[PDB]
Order: structure tokens, then C-alpha cells, then sequence
RNA sequence: GGACAUGGGUUAGUCGAUCCUAAGAGAUAGGGAAGCUCCGUAUGAAAGGCACGAUUUUUCGUGCCUAUCGAAAGGGAAUCCGGUUAAUAUUCCGGAACCAGAAGGUGGAAUCAACACGGCAACGUAAAUGAAGUUGGAGACGUCGGCGGGAGCCCUG
RNA sequence: GAGUUCAGCGAUGCUGAAUCCGGUGCGCUCUCGACGGCCCUUGAAAAUCCAACGGAAGUU
RNA sequence: CAGAAGAAUCAUCGAAUCUUUGAACGCACUGCGCCUUUGGGUUCUACCAAAGGCAUGCCUGUUUGAGUGUCAUU
């Protein structure tokens, strides 16, 4: 055998650079990155990239070749193809004047399904359940988004139809834990055949676009999330044996129903079973309605909030009324005022909680929570010397690596915030007193 | 755990929920989300199981090893400038120190007095091993004197004479000086024989001539060296058996004088060498290095250094191995000595076992010089330590 | 299993350099688009079409003092569709009353005999319907704007909204939802500081963003329960 | 520098044209119908477009099913296409305008059209490319179109666009189309090649 | 008998070929020729690459640089000793090495003073990142004579 | 511990020893270093390997 | 001859198999490559094997282009 060259095998050759990976491929850099976006591909680090480039050391991203070669059998690549072929038939239909060739055109637009897709990155519904956060997260995000032009109208619509019906199962088969009010949004923990699923709702605001995101990236995301959870919840419905999709009731949604348009048609849960809720004026019915239903418990609501409304203001069946305003001149009798964090916490904790404590116009105890696991010293808001000093001084060095540095950060953020928090716990007494 | 009514921390509280405004960055984390799910490389490691760091470090047991030198307790103090070298009699009652000053101070370590204020810059200045004949070899600049110190029996001065009454020879408030010894080079290290016959002198700057061995008996001097390459930092005699060792710039050579030629080569691995301590085993070498690097060394087991130590802040000035006791001291600019356990066993199989002990601080640092000499008494676990501030230390 | 999510390789600096160099093409395009010239035909274009209005003016206000005024309804909803050059100073005065100055622009307004007739006064530049409880909300909950000192503030929090219109007992967003679908007292309050919507026609198809003059087919006039499509498209 | 040859090709035969004396004949389609004529031209053009295929499919089918289930009109009026059809018409006087491509390949194929539209004495223009016609007629390219039938509607807007295309094409040029066209020379190459003229006839006649 | 018949016999990462080029040949581009075919080898050939990028109106933009055959004697990574067969040995057996490539790991070394120190210097050392782009060296170079060194052989106590 | 040569003793094994110290020469064979001429004809190419200038990039 | 027992060195013949070559086709004429997929191992970023591909001219269509080639675009 001949003299075996350098960068012929092992890393140079496991490993393959993104703009090689966009030669053989045989794509630009925007479509590249889509099919990664669909498939799973994503960069990898070799332990020693000079090696891996060649000997190179300008800085680089790297694949794995058997990514890339799985690249260069898939069928949405064509898919892609057969777009930029249409987009062209379209502006030369367009360009010659011919409207109903155009129109013929768009009504056969190439189109794919992400079928084999979600079929191949999770082999079983337990491997979809596991990888569903981020669908949520995202499907919820832009359910309130106003429609604009990078993103589709009809795609935003997708996003209320999936997410409504997600909440809807949910409701059904009472599978919500822990529900927190946070700054963010709020935080909903749901197990569905025994995955934790974990994801943030926004509130509903008139907030602007950032305008620094590429809503192309988000576009291909929320594509992908999309199909996902729409192959999910048909097999969340067919196991409890629901239809899908569930019928729309266009009349109830035109009036803001909300998820009283989708009927549900056959094909500590009970917390809040004998319960009567209210909703006044001022409080976030979509996620009240969702977190109480969710408990068996029956929900009324405003109907300036939707339309659909069982109960009414009038009515003496009201147990409890939410109002997080701080004045009601309608007070009635035997509908306990409350305010929203009362509700919360009893998912949280499981355990009805002190209605006065959460009366019209209270002092709002602390919101714990559900997520946080108690640390090891980290406080809840619910003769020596001579033998240590040796005993941290000898293996200071007395080891190669010195792998022992991660004290430094771990002892230290834990502690501070151990000690930072168990000493605000002693000026908040001394304020008090 | 940060939202409407934190008590964690104070983000923010809001007195209702009505009040708690849109989160505006929402969409930018999830934008960010989504960059990292096919952005941001993956690497998948063992996660390291829960293992507190401390389950890694070995068992010292200095409590059961326990011939640690506590904080000091006799302070000497008269000298105006550094203290550039220091020595302890054979007999361990006398301190000979000297320093840039000019001024030779022989203290009595049981009561620290400075019974010798005679002076006579003090390079270095080592004790004869002979305990008849207490002879002090003192360098300033090329020149070298024999002192014998009047406060010594009358036979002792005269066991000192006897002994010899390249390098030039030449035969005051009790100034007995003996044989004054005149050097091309400015000699740097002293070394003395086990029996007195031979000194070994150490220049920097000298490169041909830069070590020279000086005998006694025959009043004359030559280089053992017949051709020197690579600067001399230091000199010493083997503890056991006629071997002489020089620390060089980089290295550390074993010369056997008896057959003229070279026995081995200790690659530091250290960019420069700073002084050099023998075990009186004669097969362990401690290497105190500009690197703020301690090497230990064991003559069977590598050339390369059994251990590497590196404690100190700044550069490793002066080591010291006491004589008797399985104790080394390592001295830095940074002020701070450190008192290591060095135990050695004579089993092929028994690694030496080598602890730290203490860490001696409190003491004073002038123009970016701490310690720069350290010496071990020949009975006990005391250290004397001189200091830039003309402070000597008697570390207990 | 230890998987670590590293920093992207997204190199964020080159990358808002891009940005600004992008920015700074912009600019400069922006300021060379100057001054293109106009044909004949534009001009006669334009003088038939003002005596068109000036020919449906005379004729709606003159001799047809009347107003069908769109009953059972108390509110409505309009849009601003078109606009023509060198406008007749009446229909110029309209649009700024009822705060339409500009195309796209959204106003909720109370169906009465005043408004009516000047709504049939501007009727070819507007499209006007009634807005249901599920458009109001969305067009409040996203794309409603408020006039805080006199800027266009975003809703997004009802602290601004409860210091601005504390005093007509109004705190919330959901409040300025009920005071706006059932006409209340602090209706004519409301609605001033609201700032108009900007329900530019989305082109997301790739014929709509090829087509000229693409406008979503807008049409003008009085279109009843449609133009809460309009608005769903919008919204 | 290295062009790739059909580049060449291209511009030499871009500048070869220009500089060869060019036959009047074949020099008339260097003059063109002017911008503003063009395109109310193609106005009243664009209206009688013929039916694509699939429209024409569609109308067979509408009165197949009439038939089949349970069962006069009007002549068609379109734009007319062809050489050979053109050509026909002008001899049959039917044309009453003729819109003949200015870049038809094969010059001869349109070369002797204006001279018979002449004789024919029908309104004829050069229009700029034979893809704009094409477009009119659905197809890639039409080296000619013809007018041969308007709706009454439209019988003054034909009338119109004849006396402007007489004005602004048959009026104009005129004396242009019976001049030998080409011998369009660079400022800079007439000085040339007098200097190359000048030295020639010095002593380089053989 | 080197005949006839019957069987056996050639073992390699390191030895050759394999790889490179030489004078030359030669397909391709083109052009001749009725034609078998001839001329032509960077020739008026669109003569093939590399990087960059939160994705770019989810239709790719920006930047950079621009055949083959022909040498078992030329150039070239790396193996030695002892033993072994009826016949094979730098190949097999025993022992001892070497070269080339490949990944991680262990230990050591350098850095929030950003990529090591020392010596006047020639330069040294266990390490001590270097993209595009630009160079330099080895390969790699006539012949003759004398002198010096070493090895083997020869001479000899 | 191999090989060779001597002695033996008993499948070809086992046991002894020695295998040393020199001197050398215009010697022969091969190679290297340092010169000195003659050149003129100032003395193949490529694969392959290395280095430099350059400064992109960058408690864990 | 031995051996075997729908036999057959049978006939017919419509299913197949059909090594290396040769117009002879990845490139050369003991060899040397490239691309795709799969598999093995007592060792899995390495090595190996297997299967299927990669000649020239021309035609039809497809896709992607180039052109200071001919134009249109208020």
C-alpha cells in the first residue's frame, strides 16, 4: 500500500463543513437550513476541530457527514424544487398577462406533508410526547401574534384551531398538574402517558413585533409544529376515543366563545368539582376557564369576555367570583369574591386555599413555584481549622486535572443564593418588628 | 420562581395581576429557542453523576503527622536591608545571616540576641560540617572569607586553621579572618563537603569557569568542569556519596568528581531554576524554581520530576530539606512559606509520601521580594525565614 | 447522557454589522428615489376623477338629504380603503374628522344620523360594517394602540390605561373592550385615545405579493357583517 | 480579457450591423413605432386577445353538456396571427392594421411586408419585438398581427390608433425608410480609420 | 539427459512493481479530407475551485483564486539477526525493531498580561494556536585531482 | 540465551571451557568530510515533506 | 470403470444462469479511481466486504444557467 495521506480519514472525514455540506447538497444557504430545521440536523463539534478541518483553524460549523448523506435522499428537497418551478410559472403567467393560467397555477401549488418526516424523528408517540414543550410554547405564542405578512394568516389560524384542541383534551382527561402565574406568561404542567408536559402561555396584550427576529426561521419552526401536533392530537382524541377534528361552531367562535365552538363529540382532579366559578371583567378568562375546567369545576364568565356563557351574573349558583378589580358595586351574597392567585395555588398545592387571605383587596401572599425543587440548604419561603485547611490545601494541586474547581462555581452560586435569601428572611422580620 | 409576588428576590412585584404587564422579550427567548435547536452544537458527556468535589482529594492525616513549624514566636530584627542568605550551625545555637547590607549577624536562637553585631552585599554564607572547627565561608561580590568567630573556644580556632593554614588565595571587632578567596566571577551559592575538605562555588554569570571547587588542604582551587555549557544557578554536594550537583538554568546535572564525568540529567520542564535541596538519602531532589514551581525529584524513579507543586503566587526563591526530619520548606517573593511532610521510604515498591503541612504567612514583602531564604535546624522542626525587611522569622 | 446546547455559530458580530450595512443601503435608496416624472394621462386621470367627486358630491348632498343609517347596531367599524391626489378639500376636512387621515387607517365610530352623513359624504374611500365581539377583542387585544401624552403607546399594560383613564372608571384593556362594543358613557373618551388601526392589506400568497395594485380586493361602501372578515383577515 | 465566443458572436453582429451599409428595405425596421403608440396599440390589442386553450376547452365543454342533456351565436372577434394568414388578409384587404415584429430573425420572413401593406394600402406599423406580440397571442413569439374586426365599441379607438400610427409612424420616416440605413460610426472610430484610410493609400495598395 | 511418468515446490506493511516526472507520444477544443482518416495539445474552449452568511420578498446573494501514456537502472515512508526445506526466505519459525495513518484517553505544558521563556549574540528547550493571501527550503543535480576520517578485506606480533 | 571451535557424557539431547590483548600500511574495496582546478556544457522535472511572512477567529 | 436406482451423455425448449475480454463503456492495460446504498467483525471517527452506478456523439423533453443579443415595464 501506497503512503497513506494525511486528512484522508477520522475526523476530516466523519465531519463536514456547512458551506461542503451546501455544495454537496446542492442547495442554497436558506434552503439548507429548512430541511435541518425539519429533519434533526444540527452542528457538532469535533474534540479537535484543526484536525477535523483539515488542519485548518478558521473558525467553522461542522455536520456529520451520515447527517448530510441522509440529506441527499430526502423527498421534501424535490419538494423545494418543484416550488421555485412553479414560482417561475407563476411570474411568467403574471408577466404574459394570463390571470386564469396564474390562478390555475396557485390552486395546483407543489405541496408536501411532513408525514414520513414526523415518523422518522420520532419513532413512537412517546418520543413525539417527550419532544412537544417547544411545539406548545410556540403554537400558543403565535395564536395571539397579529397577522402580518411574513407569517400566514391561515397559519395563525392553524395555531388557535391545534392549540384550542390541545386545551380541550387536556380538559377532558383532567391530565393538568401545576399551573404558575409568572411574568412571562403563564406556566402550564401537564403528564400525558406519563411525560411531563411543560408549556407558557402569553397573556393576551397589544404588544408590537421586535423586528429584529427572522419570522422566516419562525416560519418553518411553526410549519413543523404545526403538522406535529396536529398527527398528536389526532391520536390524543382517537385514544379517548373523541373525533378529530373536533366540529367547529363558526357562529359561537365569531362571537368569542372561545373553546365553547369546539364540541367535543364522542366518537387531586376533582379539586374544583363542586364548584361554581365566576369571571368578572378583568381577569384572563383563557387561561381561568382552562385551569378550573380542568378540575371538573363549572366556569360563567362575563359575556363582554365570550359569548357561551352557562351562567350569569344574576345567577345565586356562583360559589366563588373572581374579580381582580379592587371594587365591585354588584357585591352579592354567597359568591365569595377572590381574586385569580387563589385559584392558582390550589392547582399548585391541591388544597383549597383561605378565601379572606384572598379576598377583595388583599395583601396577595407570596406566588410559590410548582417547579421549584427545594435545594439542599436554599431557603423556602414556605482544632477544626488546622485539619480542614490541610485538607483543602494538599489536593489543590495534588491531582493532574484538578477537576476539584468546580467548587468554585457550584459551592459558590448555591451558597450566596443560600446566603443571600436566608438573609433576607432576617431583614424582612426585623421590618416586621 | 420569580413572578407577580415573588419573595425570592427584590425582579419585580406587582400588587395584582390585572397590573402585571406584557412581557416584551417573550418572542425574542423563543426566536432564541428556536436559533439554538439547529444552531447550537450538541455535545452529549456522562453528565458526571452527582460527586461532590471533595470525594477526590486523598487523606493527609497531618494531625497524626504532626511535626508542624506553628506561628513564630522569636523575631530578630536589627538588620537595615534583605537578608539575602542565612545558616544555622552544625550545632543549631548559632544563626549566621548577612544580606545587602553588608553586615554579618550571628544570633543565639534560644534567646535571639545578636551577640555578633561585627559586620566585617552578602551573597551567601554556609557553617563547615566539622563541629571542631566552626569556620564560616561568607561570599561578598568575587570574594570569599573563612571566618572564624572568636566566640568559639580557642581549640576550635585552631581546629580551624589547620585545616588549610583558579581562584586567587590570600592569608576589625574580632575580625579572625583565615583565607580570603578572590574569584574572576561574583560567586553566588556556597556548598560545603561532608568533611570540609572541599567548598563549591557557584557564578551566574561566569560560563567556562562559572563553578569552581576549592580544596582546603591543598590552599588552591580548579573547575572540575573541563568544558561548561549552559548557565549555573546553584551548587551542592551529595548527602551520601561524592556526587556534585549543579542546577542549572534548566536542568540539573549529577557530576561524579571521582571519575571526572556525568551520572544524570534531570529535565525540569521548568523555564528557570531557582535553588536546589538535597535528601540526606542522597536519591530524593527538591527543585525550587523562577516558575513558582516545586519539583520533586527521585533519583530511581525518572529523570523527569516525581511531582510538580505550584502553591505559589510568585517566584520560588529559596528550598530547603530539613537534614533529620521527613519535613521541606519552600520559600517566594509572595511572603508565604510552605511546610510540606516529605517522607521517604527505602522499600522499591513504597512511593515517598509527600503532604503539605502549613502554609506560614505574615510576613513582609519589599520591591516585589518576600522570603528569600530559608534554613531548617539541625535538631528540631524550627525554620528560620529572612526576609526583604531585614526580618528574620523563627518559625516553631 | 449529557447533552450541552453551546453558543450558536451565529458570529453576532459580523451579523449586526450586516445589519447596519443593510440599514445603510436602505437609507441611501431611500433618499436617491427622488422626483420621477409624470405623464399627461395621469393628470387628465386625475382631473376626470376629481370631477367625479365633485359630480357624486353635488349629487349626495344636494336634492338626497337623506341617510339609510344601519340599525340595530349602536356601533361601527371603518377602514379607510382608498385615496386620490389633489382631494377635494371636503372630503380632505372628513377624513381628519373622523381621524382617517390616512389609508389603512381603522376608527371605531357610534352609528348615529352625524356620523352616517358624513360617513355617505366619504363613502367611495371607505369600507364600513359592523364589528362583532370576537373582532373588537382581537383588534384591542392586538392591534389597539393607545395616545399616552400624545405618542402612540401600545396597550400592552393596564397600568397605562388605568392612569389614563382612571377617572371615567376604566383600568383595563377588557374595560376598554365593554365601554367600546356597548357604546357606554365614557364611549366618546375611549375612542380619542385610542389611536387609529393600521390594517395594511397582508401579501403573504405569492400572487398577491406579484400583483399590481394588490389590496386585499377591498371594496368600498357600506358592507354590513363582511368586514368582520376584513378584520379576520387583519387580525 | 476573454469573452466566450457566442458572446462575441453577439456583439460583433450588434456593431457589424451598424457599420455595413444596410438595404433600405431591410433598414425600415431600424424605425419603430414610438412608446405612446405602442401602448395604446396593445390596449386595444389586449381586448381581443384569443381564448387561451384551457378557455376555449372550457366553452366546448359548457355547450357539450347542453348537448348531452338538453339543447345561434355570435362570431367570434380576435387578434389575427400567422405570416401566411397575415399575409392573406392584406391581399384580401380585410387588414385594418398590421403590427409587424421589428426583430424577426430571418428578416425575410417580414422584409417585403411593409412594401405589400403599401401596395395594399393598409395602416401597417413596426412594432419593438416579436415577444410582445407573442404575448397579445399566447404564444413565444408572433413575427406579425393583424386587425381585421373590431366591435362597434371599439371602431373609434381603432380609428383613433390608425391615424396616430399614420401620424406617428407612416407620416414620420417616410423619406427615413427609403435611405440606406447602417454607416453609424463611433466618434472616435471615423478619426480611426481615417488614419487607417490615409496610411493605406499612402503606399500600402497592392 | 534440460527425456518420459508420478507427485511436490515460489508465503513480504519494510525487497521490487504499484506513485512521480523525462525526452516524446497522445485523446479532447478546433480545422482539414470523397474517404480509410489527417493536422492540432491552453489552440480565439463558457477548459473549476474555495470561503462568507441569525434565511435571502423561505425562487442564493457577496467575495476570492483561477486527460492519459512514457523509467522493474532517474525521484521515493519504513527490517534486522539466528534457525529452518528434498526444493522457497531480508517473505517462513524464534527474537528484536521500524514506518505510515487513525481516533479517543492519561499525564505534562500555555492563557481574564490572547497565543512559552532564556542568551550581548550565533541560538537553545518536553510543550509554546496561526485563516485568507504571499514566499523560501529539501527533493535537485557537471567532471577531474590530491589530502583527511571510518569500515571491511589483506599483512603481522 | 545466539553462532563458531574444541573436550566429553547420554531423542538428538545434556555438561564443560574459550571465543582475548595488540600493532599497523603511498595496501585493496566502499563511503563521508574539507579543499583545489577544469568548466561553460554555469550543470533534468515532478510527486512528496518542511519552514517563513502574514494576523482571520477565540469560574467555564 | 465405479456409482446411483420419473431414469436419460434423450428429445424438445417459451423460464433462467451466462467468469475475463472484445464495437467494449469510470481511467489504464500487474493495476488505479469516484459516487450511492447495505452489511460484517474478537476489536466500530478506523478497517473490511458486498451490491448498484460513473464512455462518446446525437435526438426529444426536463431542470439550472449565461449574454455591454432583441425588447417591455409611470
Amino acid at each position: 500500500a501506497r503512503v497513506k495521506q494525511k486528512g484522508k480519514a477520522g475526523a476530516a472525514r466523519i465531519y463536514i463543513t456547512r458551506n461542503q455540506a451546501l455544495k454537496k447538497l446542492q442547495l442554497t444557504l436558506a434552503d439548507f437550513r429548512r430541511i435541518c430545521i425539519l429533519k434533526g440536523v444540527y452542528p457538532r463539534e469535533p474534540k479537535n476541530k484543526k484536525k477535523a478541518n483539515k488542519g485548518s483553524t478558521a473558525p467553522v460549523t461542522f455536520y456529520y457527514t451520515k447527517d448530510i448523506q441522509y440529506l441527499l435522499h430526502e423527498p421534501i428537497v424535490q419538494k423545494f424544487r418543484e416550488y421555485k418551478v412553479f414560482a417561475r410559472k407563476l411570474s411568467k403567467a403574471l408577466g404574459k398577462g394570463e390571470l386564469e393560467t396564474a390562478k390555475r397555477l396557485e390552486a395546483r401549488k407543489p405541496t408536501y406533508s411532513l408525514d414520513h418526516i414526523i415518523k422518522e424523528r420520532y419513532p413512537t408517540f412517546h418520543d413525539a410526547l417527550k419532544d412537544i414543550d417547544d411545539a406548545l410554547s410556540m403554537l400558543f405564542l403565535f395564536s395571539t401574534m397579529p397577522v402580518t405578512d411574513k407569517i400566514g394568516a391561515a397559519t395563525v389560524a392553524n395555531c388557535e384551531r391545534l392549540c384550542a384542541e390541545f386545551q380541550h383534551y387536556v380538559i377532558r382527561s383532567n391530565s393538568l398538574r401545576k399551573a404558575f402565574l409568572s411574568i412571562k406568561g403563564i406556566y402550564y404542567q401537564a403528564e400525558i402517558f406519563g411525560e411531563q408536559i411543560t408549556w407558557i402561555v402569553p397573556y393576551k396584550f397589544a404588544q408590537s413585533v421586535p423586528t429584529d427576529v427572522d419570522f422566516r426561521i419562525m416560519h418553518t419552526f411553526l410549519e413543523f409544529y404545526q403538522a406535529l401536533m396536529g398527527f398528536v392530537n389526532f391520536k390524543l382524541y382517537n385514544t379517548l376515543g373523541l373525533r378529530y377534528p373536533p366540529k367547529i361552531d363558526v357562529a359561537k367562535s365569531e362571537s368569542a366563545a372561545g373553546l365553547a365552538a369546539y364540541e367535543l363529540e364522542e366518537s387531586n382532579t376533582s379539586l374544583f368539582s363542586n364548584f361554581t366559578f365566576f369571571l368578572s371583567r378583568e381577569v384572563p378568562r383563557f387561561s381561568l376557564e382552562f385551569v378550573i375546567r380542568a378540575f371538573g369545576g363549572k366556569v360563567g364568565w362575563d359575556p363582554i369576555l365570550g359569548s357561551g356563557s352557562p351562567f350569569s351574573e344574576s345567577d345565586p349558583v356562583i360559589t366563588h367570583h373572581i374579580c381582580d378589580r379592587p371594587h365591585i358595586s354588584q357585591k352579592y351574597e354567597g359568591r365569595i369574591y377572590i381574586q385569580p392567585q387563589w385559584v392558582y395555588d390550589s392547582i399548585n398545592k391541591g388544597i383549597l386555599e383561605r378565601t379572606d387571605l384572598y379576598a377583595c383587596g388583599a395583601t396577595l401572599p407570596p406566588h410559590l413555584s410548582p417547579f421549584v425543587k427545594v435545594g439542599e440548604n436554599d431557603y423556602d419561603p414556605e482544632a477544626e481549622e488546622k485539619e480542614e485547611k490541610e485538607a483543602k490545601e494538599l489536593s489543590k494541586m495534588m491531582m493532574s486535572n484538578k477537576q476539584r474547581k468546580l467548587y468554585s462555581k457550584l459551592k459558590n452560586e448555591n451558597s450566596k443564593n443560600e446566603n443571600y435569601n436566608n438573609a433576607l428572611r432576617n431583614r424582612k422580620r426585623d421590618i416586621e418588628k | 420562581e420569580e413572578s407577580y409576588n415573588p419573595p425570592e428576590e427584590y425582579p419585580k412585584k406587582y400588587k395584582s395581576l390585572r397590573v402585571v404587564p406584557a412581557y416584551s422579550n417573550l418572542i425574542k427567548e423563543k426566536f432564541e429557542r428556536c436559533l439554538d435547536l439547529y444552531l447550537a452544537p450538541r455535545v452529549r458527556r456522562t453528565k458526571l453523576n452527582i460527586d461532590p468535589e471533595s470525594l477526590l482529594p486523598k487523606l493527609p492525616t497531618p494531625s497524626e503527622l504532626r511535626p508542624f513549624p506553628t506561628r513564630c514566636t522569636n523575631v530578630f530584627i536589627g538588620h537595615k536591608g534583605r537578608v539575602r542568605c542565612l545558616s544555622v550551625h552544625v550545632s543549631g545555637n548559632w544563626l549566621a545571616s548577612g544580606g545587602d547590607d553588608g553586615v554579618l549577624r550571628i544570633w543565639e536562637v534560644m534567646t535571639g540576641r545578636c551577640v555578633w553585631k561585627c559586620s566585617l552585599i552578602i551573597q551567601s554564607l554556609a557553617w563547615g560540617p566539622l563541629s571542631d572547627s566552626p569556620v564560616l565561608a561568607v561570599a561578598v561580590d568575587e570574594t570569599v572569607y573563612f571566618i572564624t568567630p572568636p566566640i568559639f573556644s580557642d581549640e576550635q580556632i585552631e581546629a580551624s586553621k589547620e585545616l588549610f593554614t583558579s581562584a586567587i588565595w590570600r592569608r576589625l571587632h574580632g575580625g579572625i579572618v583565615h583565607a580570603t578567596v578572590s574569584t574572576p566571577s561574583s560567586i553566588k551559592s556556597l556548598s560545603w563537603h561532608r568533611r570540609g575538605d572541599y567548598l563549591a562555588t557557584s557564578s551566574p554569570t561566569s560560563s567556562s569557569q562559572a563553578v569552581l571547587i576549592h580544596q582546603l588542604s591543598r590552599g588552591a582551587s580548579q573547575s572540575p568542569f573541563s568544558k561548561s555549557k549552559g548557565s549555573v544557578q546553584a551548587v551542592t554536594f551529595h548527602p551520601t556519596m561524592p556526587y556534585l550537583l549543579v542546577a542549572t538554568q534548566r536542568y540539573v546535572r549529577i557530576y561524579n568528581l571521582v571519575k571526572q564525568e556525568l551520572v544524570k540529567t534531570l529535565l525540569t520542564g521548568v523555564k528557570w531554576v531557582s535553588s536546589l535541596s538535597v535528601h540526606s538519602s542522597g536519591d530524593h531532589v527538591i527543585i525550587g524554581s523562577y516558575d513558582k514551581r516545586l519539583c520533586w525529584f527521585d533519583l530511581d524513579f525518572s529523570s523527569k520530576p516525581y511531582k510538580n507543586l505550584r502553591y505559589h503566587s510568585r517566584a520560588l526563591r529559596d528550598v530547603s530539606y530539613h537534614p533529620s526530619l521527613p519535613l521541606f520548606c519552600s520559600g517566594s517573593d509572595d511572603g508565604d512559606v510552605q511546610v510540606f511532610h516529605g517522607r521517604v521510604y527505602s522499600d522499591l515498591l513504597a512511593n515517598p509520601l509527600i503532604v503539605p503541612l502549613k502554609i506560614l504567612r505574615n510576613h513582609k514583602v519589599v520591591d516585589n521580594v518576600g522570603v528569600l531564604s530559608t534554613c531548617w535546624h539541625p535538631k528540631e522542626a524550627w525554620l528560620f525565614s529572612a526576609g526583604a525587611g531585614g526580618e528574620i522569622r523563627m518559625w516553631t | 447522557p449529557e447533552v450541552l446546547l453551546k453558543k450558536r455559530k451565529v458570529n453576532e458580530r459580523t451579523r449586526k454589522e450586516r445589519v447596519e450595512q443593510a440599514i445603510a443601503k436602505k437609507e441611501a435608496q431611500k433618499k436617491n428615489r427622488k422626483e420621477t416624472f409624470k405623464r399627461a394621462e395621469t393628470f387628465i386621470n386625475n382631473y376626470r376623477q376629481r370631477e367625479r367627486e365633485r359630480i357624486r358630491l353635488n349629487r349626495s348632498a344636494k336634492n338626497k338629504g337623506d341617510i339609510f343609517v344601519p340599525d340595530e347596531t349602536k356601533l361601527l367599524f371603518v377602514i379607510r380603503i382608498a385615496g386620490v391626489k389633489n382631494m377635494p378639500p371636503k372630503i380632505r376636512k372628513v377624513l381628519r374628522l373622523l381621524r382617517l387621515s390616512r389609508i389603512n387607517n381603522a376608527v371605531f365610530v357610534r352609528n348615529n344620523k352625524a356620523v352616517a352623513q358624513m360617513l355617505r359624504i366619504v363613502e367611495p374611500y371607505v369600507m364600513y360594517g359592523i364589528p362583532n365581539l370576537h373582532s373588537v377583542r382581537e383588534l384591542i387585544y392586538k392591534r389597539g394602540f393607545g395616545k399616552i401624552n400624545g405618542q402612540r403607546i401600545a396597550l400592552s399594560d393596564n397600568a397605562l390605561i388605568e392612569e389614563a383613564l382612571g377617572k371615567y372608571d376604566v383600568i383595563s384593556i377588557e374595560d376598554i373592550i365593554h365601554e367600546i362594543y356597548n357604546v357606554g358613557s365614557h364611549f366618546k373618551e375611549v375612542t380619542k385615545f385610542l389611536w387609529p388601526f393600521t390594517l395594511t392589506p397582508v401579501k403573504h400568497s405569492l400572487m398577491e405579493k406579484k400583483v399590481k395594485h394588490f389590496n386585499e380586493g377591498r371594496k368600498a361602501g357600506y358592507c354590513g357583517e363582511e368586514i368582520n372578515e376584513l378584520i379576520k383577515k387583519q387580525v | 480579457v476573454k469573452w466566450p465566443e457566442y458572446i462575441r458572436l453577439q456583439r460583433r453582429r450588434k456593431i457589424l450591423n451598424l457599420r455595413l451599409k444596410v438595404p433600405p428595405a431591410i433598414a425600415q425596421f431600424q424605425k419603430t413605432l414610438d412608446k405612446n403608440t405602442a401602448t395604446q396599440v396593445f390596449k386595444l390589442l389586449n381586448k381581443y386577445r384569443p381564448e387561451t386553450a384551457a378557455e376555449k376547452k372550457q366553452r366546448l365543454v359548457a355547450e357539450a353538456e347542453a348537448v348531452a342533456n338538453g339543447k345561434v351565436s355570435k362570431k367570434p372577434y380576435n387578434v389575427k396571427y400567422g405570416l401566411n394568414h397575415v399575409v392573406a388578409l392584406i391581399e384580401a384587404k380585410k387588414a385594418k392594421l398590421v403590427l409587424i415584429a421589428s426583430d424577426v430573425d430571418p428578416i425575410e420572413l417580414v422584409v417585403f411586408l411593409p412594401a405589400l401593406c403599401k401596395k395594399m394600402g393598409v395602416p401597417y406599423a413596426i412594432v419593438k419585438n416579436k415577444a410582445r406580440l407573442g404575448t397579445v397571442i399566447h404564444q413565444k413569439t408572433a413575427a406579425v398581427l393583424a386587425v381585421t374586426e373590431v366591435r362597434e365599441e371599439d371602431k373609434n379607438e381603432l380609428a383613433s390608433i390608425v391615424s396616430a400610427v399614420d401620424a406617428n409612424f407612416s407620416a414620420k420616416y417616410d423619406e427615413s425608410r427609403r435611405k440606406w440605413g447602417g454607416g453609424i460610426m463611433g466618434g472616435k472610430t471615423q478619426a480611426l480609420l481615417a488614419k487607417r484610410a490615409k496610411a493605406a493609400a499612402a503606399t500600402v495598395r497592392l
